[PDB]
RNA sequence: GUGUGUCUGGGUGGUGG
């Protein structure tokens, strides 16, 4: 990381102490069920645990609601890069 | 089948569930298979269920011979359906243990027709034998169940295609090593004291040595009869 | 819908179907395999049957008529390698770890 | 504020009271009875009430069915058979789920006033709005239905040609060999054009894949892989997102990272995509368990009642809903003519109950807690230890009542443990 | 010119000439695999 | 499909000690324990005839192409 | 005492960066 080779202190804090919160379009997770991200959660359940904070590491190992939320937020990830493409070729295309 | 399922409604008042096990006790006794295909085998899944067979076990203990034959009718529906019920086996559990060589020995005979008539039934059997002796522990007798059942229920008239001749004779064959099969909880516990030492529960280990003295026994007559039962039995065999 | 045309007059109607396993057929009828459908290019299906009343009354039947040939999924209840075991097929050229569940 | 409501096979739209009129209702009491259960609510009677001034030209049944007929794509100029196309619409066309036949028009009235209701409750907020991606609201055309919906069309052809075929030889009077008047080709070259190009119908292309052999995996999945049809290239990002309800049905992670991404998905390891049963038994049970039918009930007696749906049909109601579902899961639970995947969703927050038998539902199987206690004790676990021996199988654990099918909307209402610990 | 193949399932040998049905002399099988070429055949045993 | 002949890091014989470690899993010995009685003693060769799965048997089920 | 023709045109699906 400090000879800026690859990776960033953010890696660092993911791998060693704490994954963080998981977004979904700029905010926690949506009730996806009626009032709950999951049907392991009590209806109204606004605490970290139940809204996409993965408390664990990469190392200690995510728990299954954590690699779910993660899973989300990473495929919110490639949704984007597979929109971002066409729209910024069709727009370098009428630039050139 | 209402005795059954009003058992296991009124299940979670005693008196009314054990008078409508009475009056199943009565009607029993008043006395094919089907019916108790219905009501015996049965597999219903709540514990309520479970409380309703086991007020239907305590009068099936009040009941012994009717509940031998309905639990022999109800053993035969489960062999020849190829289906089987936990309250069912409840039920058989409760015949055995109530009168010694009376439900197995009626059961196996109506087990000896089945195998003789249609095969898939001896694994089912062992099963059901190996279940009932690691459970209930008491009365679970087949020696004298298979001796019972090798010339009383049907037997000439179970042999009477080669086919069937045949799977009478294998039968006869696996009943005459199902004795093994037969011994109850008590003769594997002192089986694993022997494996632990042969010297140990000297008393326990007489008593476990009459009593598969007198299986070999039956096993024995069931063999000397066999013979003369099966005309195409294999001289090697 | 039974389909009616008529003067005289007759109503045509659909009861039971029939369907028999994969055969392939040439000479004599045989029961195809999915391997020999593989190696052969031969699509793996069966013969629909169906049996009609023509009624004019003057009621005809024409027990079990062929009407068409159905594709079956492998490993189906109605797949020639139904309920076989491992040895049976192996022995028929086919893996005993396949899930089945497609078309050739 | 006034209702619309865009009725198949019709040009252009049309006020909803006049339906409610055509339908046989000229009093306007009754309409709104069967729309709104609370009288003493006033907030979705107030905002009914841009409807009904359109009501002053239309109270008789006739003219509402003009109305309605008029505007069919096929134009209507004289009275008599613009009624027969409006009654036709009406009988044929419109909600067929209810009713297709005739004697059906007051529960065709009933589901339709409480659809309206249900858009009504969404208006003040009182309900919410349904999301798309919601999973329970998705099925799953499996090969059953597509192969089933290739053959109906197939079939129906099959049947105009020999209409034809015995058309022409009519006329010359003759009879003919039926063998002969069945071109059996077009079924068979239909299923396997079908089945080869993977074009559908005709629309809908891409069905029918070549399995892919590269790897065992790969054949796996390409065997439980499942296709939304949204546009690929749609803007919309929503359909591609890992929706919630997708816990324990579709696996998070497998997925095409192309243009395909949140597409195509794969099936989770214990996931069960429904196969479909008839829902005569439910019906059938759940007349014989007090359940008073909406032809027999006075339209008040819903206000408290809860609404109860079988397979999206709403088939009347019960005064208490609680030891039903109790039974029911009871039914459900001993392996009784209630099968395992029927679905048994209770709203309670809006009183209604849903009843779902048909196709492509998808579940999986979940151990049943009951008071703080695993219902699967030790015994289960010794049998199944023997289970090469003495054939005691998952479906035994099944019909046991240890484990049950719980589709997407009822895992909406479960509450579901990790781990027993 | 005396091409055998060999019978996919009584694995026995065909003479079967040219432009012939494809059957087996047994059990008369629609398919059928051609032996191993006589030529040479060496690979360095890497 | 068949127990390589050579470990494939180091280059110790494996080949012959498939039928020597089955035989050592029939004897109820734990399959280190089986390793350990071969000789075994890197981790390589360990991974190399512990990892390995028989599939020329499965191959042996199918009939050969000709006799 | 020699030697060029290399099935095009669409559609569908999967895949790699
Ligand atoms: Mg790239
Ligand atoms: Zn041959
Ligand atoms: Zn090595």
């Amino acid at each position: 990381v400090v000879s800026g080779a690859k990776g960033s202190k953010i890696n660092i804090s993911q791998v060693i102490a704490v994954v963080g919160q998981q977004n979904v379009e700029g905010k926690r997770i949506p009730f996806g069920f009626k009032h709950r991200t999951l049907p392991h959660f009590i209806k109204d359940d606004y605490g970290p645990e139940s809204r996409g904070f993965v408390e664990n590491s990469y190392l200690a190992g995510l728990t299954p609601t954590e690699f779910f939320f993660h899973a989300m937020g990473g495929r919110e990830g490639l949704i984007d890069t597979a929109v971002k493409t066409a729209e910024t070729g069709y727009i370098q295309r009428r630039l050139i | 089948l209402l005795a059954v399922q009003k058992l296991e409604m009124w299940l979670q008042l005693t008196r009314p569930a054990q008078d409508l096990l009475m009056s199943v006790c009565m009607n029993c006794n008043t006395h094919d298979m089907d019916v108790i295909s219905h009501l015996i085998k049965i597999r219903l899944k709540p514990k309520v269920l479970l409380n309703h067979f086991m007020l239907c076990i305590r009068e099936l203990l009040s009941a012994h011979k009717d509940n031998l034959g309905t639990t022999i009718k109800l053993v035969i529906f489960n062999e020849l359906s190829s289906a089987r019920n936990p309250n069912n086996m409840q039920v058989l559990y409760t015949a055995l243990q109530h009168s010694s060589e009376l439900a197995p020995k009626f059961l196996a005979m109506v087990f000896q027709d089945l195998l003789t008539n249609k095969d898939d039934y001896l694994r089912a059997s062992r099963a059901l034998l190996r279940e009932i002796i690691k459970q209930t522990k008491h009365e679970i007798n087949f020696q004298a169940f298979c001796l019972g059942l090798m010339q009383e229920r049907k037997e000439p008239q179970y042999l009477e295609m080669e086919f069937k001749e045949r799977f009478v004779v294998h039968i006869t064959d696996v009943l005459a090593v199902s004795m093994m099969l037969g011994i109850t909880a008590q003769v594997k516990e002192a089986g694993i004291a022997w494996d632990k030492g042969e010297k140990r529960n000297l008393e326990v280990l007489r008593s476990f040595q009459n009593q598969i003295a007198a299986i070999q026994r039956d096993a024995v007559w069931w063999l000397h009869t066999v013979v003369p039962s099966i005309s195409k039995l294999a001289p090697k065999d | 819908p039974p389909i009616d045309l008529q003067p005289p007059r007759y109503l045509l109607k659909f009861e039971q179907i029939y369907l028999s396993k994969p055969t392939h057929w040439d000479g004599a009828p045989s029961p195809m395999m999915p391997n020999e459908a593989r190696l052969r290019n031969l699509t793996y299906s069966a013969p629909l049957y169906v049996d009609i009343t023509k009624t004019v009354q003057l009621q005809t039947q024409h027990q079990k008529t062929f009407i068409g040939k159905i594709p079956i999924m492998l490993r189906s209840t109605y797949c020639l390698l139904n309920g076989l075991t491992d040895r049976d097929l192996c022995e028929l050229n086919e893996c005993p770890l396949d899930p089945g569940g497609y078309f050739i | 504020q006034r209702i619309v409501a865009t009725l198949p096979y019709i040009k252009q739209e049309v006020p909803i009271i006049i339906v409610f009129r055509a339908l046989g209702f000229v009093s306007d009491r009754d309409i709104l009875e069967h729309i709104i259960y609370d009288f003493e609510d006033p907030e979705m009677m107030e905002m009914v009430k841009p409807s009904l001034d359109e009501a002053f030209v239309i109270q008789e049944q006739n003219v509402a069915l003009n109305f309605i007929g008029s505007r069919g794509a096929k134009p209507g100029v004289t009275k008599e058979k613009r009624i027969k196309y409006a009654k036709e619409v009406l009988q044929k066309e419109m909600l067929p789920h209810v009713g297709v036949s005739d004697f059906c028009e007051t529960k065709k009235a009933y589901f339709l006033g409480y659809m309206v209701h249900r858009l009504l409750l969404a208006a003040l907020g009182r309900r919410e709005l349904d999301d798309r991606d919601h999973y329970g609201n998705k099925r799953l055309d499996l090969a059953g239905p597509l192969l089933a919906f290739l053959f109906r069309g197939m079939f129906k052809n099959l049947l105009k040609e020999v209409r034809i075929y015995a058309q022409k030889f009519i006329d010359r009077g003759k009879d003919f060999n039926l063998e002969l008047a069945i071109k059996t080709r077009i079924i068979s070259d239909g299923l396997k054009y079908s089945l080869a190009t993977g074009n559908w119908g005709d629309a809908r292309a891409g069905v029918s894949q070549v399995l892919n052999r590269l790897t065992f995996a790969s054949t796996l999945s390409h065997l439980r892989r499942l296709n939304s049809p949204i546009g690929r290239d749609g803007k919309l990002a929503k359909p591609r997102q890992l929706h919630n309800t997708l816990w324990g049905m579709v696996c998070p992670a497998e997925t095409p990272e192309g243009h395909a991404v949140g597409l195509v998905k794969n099936l989770a390891l214990m996931a069960y995509i429904s196969v479909g049963s008839q829902p005569s038994p439910i019906l059938e049970f759940l007349e014989e368990w007090s359940m008073e039918n909406l032809e027999e009930i006075s339209p008040a007696a819903i206000a408290d009642a809860t609404k109860i749906f079988v397979n999206g049909c709403w088939v009347g109601i019960h005064k208490d809903p609680e030891q039903l579902m109790n039974t029911l899961r009871k039914l459900r639970r001993q392996m009784d003519i209630i099968v395992s995947e029927v679905s048994m969703i209770r709203d309670i927050r809006e009183r209604e109950i849903r009843i779902y038998t048909d196709a492509g539902r998808i579940c999986r199987p979940l151990l049943i807690v009951e008071k703080q206690k695993l219902l699967l004790k030790k015994r289960h676990i010794d049998q199944l230890k023997e289970r090469e021996y003495n054939n005691y199988s998952w479906q035994d654990l099944v019909a046991s009542g240890v484990v049950e099918y719980i589709d997407t909307l009822e895992e909406e209402t479960v509450m579901l443990a990790m781990t027993p610990d | 010119q005396p091409m055998i193949y060999i019978c996919g399932e009584c694995h026995t040998e065909n003479e079967i000439k040219s432009r012939d049905p494809i059957r087996c002399r047994e059990c008369g099988y629609r398919i059928m695999y051609k032996k191993r070429t006589k030529r040479l055949v060496v690979f360095d045993a890497r | 499909m068949i127990i390589p002949v050579r470990c494939f890091t180091c280059g110790k014989i494996v080949g012959n000690k498939w039928e020597a470690y089955l035989g050592l899993l029939q004897a109820e010995y734990t399959e280190g324990d089986a390793l350990d009685a071969l000789g075994l003693k890197r981790y390589c060769c360990r991974r190399m005839l512990l990892a390995h799965v028989d599939l020329i048997e499965k191959l042996l089920n199918y009939a050969p192409l000709e006799k």
